[PDB]
DNA sequence: ATCTGCTTTGGGTGGGTGGGTGGGTTGAGGCAATT
DNA sequence: AGCAGAT
């Protein structure tokens, strides 16, 4: 499945359950962006510059506020660090939000269509072609933006050290 | 023949009358005495 | 009159055309053909090309002549010859071979040279055309291309052992002991019905002496297409090749090669008993050409760089340019690459000249980068990660050949690094058995395996450059190195240098690192020069210790012991210091170890003992 | 030149004194070593 | 049914 995702985004569900062999495989992919096979029957090496999109559940099956995120996540800390963006989505009960979600799901079940009417969703084809066009492009950066990002980096490092305390 | 046995070069020799005989072998492709020798030997 | 079957082109005209092409042809014709006439010189382009190529071949004693197709299109005479080659490759190649031999003999005959003619008459001569048109795709090979010259670019995947292909059969009589050799045509033996001797005309008394026949080399290769030829990403297809004579073993598995051959097709028998053939024909390629895609001056350049006053920092910087502000680590790695002198001892055991370095610290810093760089530089070595199925394996292991269904002893990464650097990226996560074999290697420098009926020992004289990470999310200075590293004291005591690269949060340091990284979006040396220099020094130079070096070594060791009851240094540090001094002497290409070498070695070892 | 006679594919309507380096390859269950 | 052998 990873081969099919070469030069593309990979959709991995139930990431936490995965076996150590596949974990090592993805660890190799991220660091080296290469697929290597070493077998007597065949010896073929394929490059893999593919992105990974993972979904996982906490260690205990739900997030525990008492325990910090790191302990909640079973995966190695290095693997979490290698991720470009790590999103943590939680299910907090709430009267208003719960009512909205229930109304949405139930309308979908009764009518078989989107409930929202404030805005009209853009056609999928237009979005896909625009995404491809964006992938085709190539931006550039100057020195002033470099200085700005450098300053942001030192600020973030100081804040993160203070938090890690 | 320098090449291997299965290289597969085919010949067409022209008799004094307008008929063409078929011989196989690079040596035949080059020479005519060898072609006639092979013709005799293949009988 | 000789005419190729199914065509209306004479063989005699072809022979004379190619002979005229060979005896008279110049590169200037090719240059004007490709619209590069303005680049024509006055000496090389105006001199006969293939005559020179024949003369040099005769001087060297070789036979194969590499021919480029376009040169046929460059000469007015040979356009039809080029097209015929592309359409009837077999016969055209045959006439080309004979014309080459004929012109070779004619050169000596006309030039009345002293070179022996009998030797020339004995040689089989060949031509190897290449670049015969835009390379096609393995998926675009239709039946229209059967018996036609094609070009394929693909990745080798396997190659069978040499196959003995029969050329001339040998027969012997059972009542007269008379032998005569009969040639073969398309794999059929024209065995006689009776002896050719008039006196003994006995019939059906012929036997085939298998070991007195004549055989030629054949080999079957498997090819797979390049990644860029795959339209969507499906499984690449595979085509089979056949190579004869000097092209045998011309390419190893995993190579990218461009192959020129004749797309042939052969029937397959339904069974090994009758003559019935399947209607489906199997294809393959009959290859005729394959391409793969130190000097006094080098020695003089090496001496010139060696004489440079600032050689040390130069090599250190050149090892890994993209890394920032890790001078000590780079210097240690540079010493490791050269390696200390290796000692062959009588009345005493062998003393290893390798250097083992452990690059351990926080995950933020650059450590796999340095291992990758070292792998690139090293003349011999491997890259591996502990508990990594992708890697070949650190220990020799007995397996079964799937292709041949045979048992084969396969050497692991450590054995394949003999004389080189084996970089192990993930030293922390390792099987206990792997950590036992590593101990045996770093101690005895050999791996012993005694399983599956085999008792053998394999040399593993390889250095090690491993990397380690902390147990938690960061390195805690309060705790000792051993607790954080999660390695046995017996194991981390064996590394000659241990480097603690920590990402302590400092405004200045983070500022500089960020500036360097963003800018990435004092001369330096090319990697090829560095590896050649390292190989030259490692193969030729063997520094020796002296009385002054002997005094300084003893004094430094005693000083490093007296610092402590706590044992500051052990006799291991003495061996580390002597090895490091020897390596530093090697880097200067010096045959002797001076006070400066020992002093540099102590500075690195003492600093290494320092933060570690 | 004519008449007489055996054996396939591959498979259990040949077998286990022919074996598994002559191919028929997943599924279950027991055992040592690894845990 | 194709090929291997005896009259
Ligand atoms: N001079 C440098 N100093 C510190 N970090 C660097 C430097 N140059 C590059 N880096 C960072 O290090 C990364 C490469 O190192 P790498 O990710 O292999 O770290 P590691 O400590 O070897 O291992 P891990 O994979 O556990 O992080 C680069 O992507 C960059 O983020
Ligand atoms: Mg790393
Ligand atoms: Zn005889």
């Amino acid at each position: 499945a990873l081969v099919l995702a070469d030069n593309g985004i990979c959709c991995i569900d139930e990431f936490d359950k995965m076996d150590e062999s596949d974990r090592t495989a993805i660890h190799e992919v991220m660091e080296q962006q290469t697929i290597s096979i070493s077998k007597a029957g065949i010896n073929t090496t394929l490059n893999a510059r593919t992105s990974i999109l993972a979904a996982a559940n906490p260690l205990y099956g739900r997030y525990n506020p008492r325990l910090s995120p790191l302990d909640n996540i079973n995966l190695p800390a290095a693997l979490l660090s290698r991720f470009d963006i790590l999103f943590l989505m939680l299910d907090i009960p709430s009267r208003d939000d719960d009512e909205k979600l229930a109304e949405h799901v139930t309308y979908v079940h009764m009518h078989n269509k989107q409930p929202d009417l404030d805005f009209t969703p853009v056609e999928p084809s237009k979005m896909r072609e625009y995404i491809a066009y964006a992938k085709t492009k190539r931006p550039v950066m100057s020195e002033a933006v470099n200085d700005y990002v450098v300053q942001a980096y030192i600020r973030l490092r100081q804040d993160s050290k203070r938090e890690m305390d | 023949s320098a090449r291997h046995s299965r290289f597969g070069g085919l010949l067409s020799i022209q008799t004094p009358d307008k008929t063409r005989l078929t011989v196989s072998g690079s040596q035949a492709l080059v020479d005519e005495k060898i072609a006639l020798q092979k013709l005799d030997d293949s009988k | 009159l000789r005419i190729i079957w199914g065509t209306n082109v004479s063989i005699q005209e072809c022979t004379t055309n190619f002979r005229n092409f060979l005896m008279s042809f110049k590169y200037k014709f090719r240059k004007i053909l490709d619209e590069r006439e303005e680049f024509i010189n006055n000496t090389t382009d105006e001199e006969l090309y293939y005559i020179k190529q024949l003369n040099e071949m005769r001087e060297l004693g070789t036979s194969n002549l590499n021919l480029d197709a376009r040169n046929l299109l460059a000469y007015k005479q040979t356009e039809d010859l080029y097209h015929q080659l592309l359409n009837y490759p077999q016969e055209v190649i045959s006439i080309m071979d004979q014309t080459i031999k004929d012109c070779m003999v004619s050169l000596i005959v006309d030039n009345n040279l002293d070179y022996d003619l009998d030797e020339i008459e004995t040689k089989f001569y060949k031509v190897r055309p290449y670049n015969v048109g835009s390379c096609k795709g393995m998926r675009e090979l239709n039946p229209n291309d059967i018996d036609k010259l094609i070009n394929l670019k693909g990745l080798v995947l396997r190659s069978t052992p040499v196959i003995p292909d029969m050329k001339v059969a040998f027969f012997k009589c059972n009542v007269c002991d008379h032998t005569m050799a009969v040639e073969i045509d398309r794999g059929v033996i024209q065995e006689p019905a009776r002896c050719e001797r008039i006196d003994c005309n006995e019939p059906n008394s012929m036997s085939l002496i298998h070991n007195r026949c004549s055989f030629a080399d054949k080999q079957v290769i498997k090819l797979q297409e390049t990644p860029d030829f795959v339209p969507d990403g499906q499984t690449p297809h595979s085509i089979s090749l056949c190579v004869y004579d000097e092209l045998v073993d011309s390419c190893r598995a995993g190579d990218r090669i461009e192959v020129t051959g004749t797309f042939r097709s052969i029937p397959i028998r339904a069974n090994s008993r009758q003559r019935v053939l399947k209607s489906l024909y199997k294809t393959y390629v009959d290859v005729v050409h394959v391409k793969k895609v130190i000097t006094d001056q080098d020695l003089a350049k090496i001496r010139e760089v060696a004489a440079r006053e600032d050689l040390y920092s130069l090599l250190a910087r050149s090892i890994a340019p993209s890394i920032y502000e890790l001078e000590d680590v780079k210097k240690g790695i540079l010493l490791q690459l050269f390696g200390g002198t290796n000692k062959t001892f009588t009345k005493g055991g062998r003393y290893r000249g390798d250097i083992n370095i452990l690059l351990c610290g926080d995950p933020s810093t650059s450590k796999s980068q340095i291992l990758q760089y070292v792998h690139k530089i090293t003349p011999r070595g491997v890259y591996t990660s502990g508990k990594g199925s992708s890697a070949v394996g650190l220990t020799a292991y007995i397996t079964r050949d799937v292709d041949t269904k045979q048992l084969v002893l396969e050497s692991g990464a450590l054995v394949l690094s003999d004389g080189g650097v084996c970089c192990i990226d993930e030293f922390d996560k390792m099987s206990d058995s792997t950590r036992s074999v590593l101990h045996e290697v770093m101690e005895q420098q050999t791996i012993s395996i005694a399983k599956a009926g085999i008792i053998t020992t394999l040399n593993a004289r390889s250095s090690i450059l491993a990397s380690a990470n902390p147990i938690g999310s960061r390195y805690n200075p309060n705790l000792p190195v051993t607790e954080n590293i999660d390695l046995p004291p017996p194991l981390l005591s064996r590394f000659d240098l241990v480097y603690l690269v920590l990402d302590k949060v400092d405004e200045k340091n983070d500022r500089e690192l960020a500036k360097h990284l963003t800018n990435l979006y004092d001369d330096v040396l090319p990697v090829e020069f560095l590896t050649m220099y390292i190989s030259y020094a490692k193969e030729h130079i063997h520094p020796i210790i002296t009385e002054a070096a002997k005094t300084e070594l003893v004094r430094a060791y005693v000083g490093m012991r007296k610092m402590g009851k706590r044992i500051t240094a052990t006799t291991r540090q003495l061996e580390s210091m002597i090895r490091l001094a020897e390596a530093h002497a090697k880097m200067k290409l010096k045959n002797v170890v001076e006070l400066e070498d020992v002093q540099e070695a102590v500075r690195l070892i003492r600093s290494a003992i320092k933060d570690y």
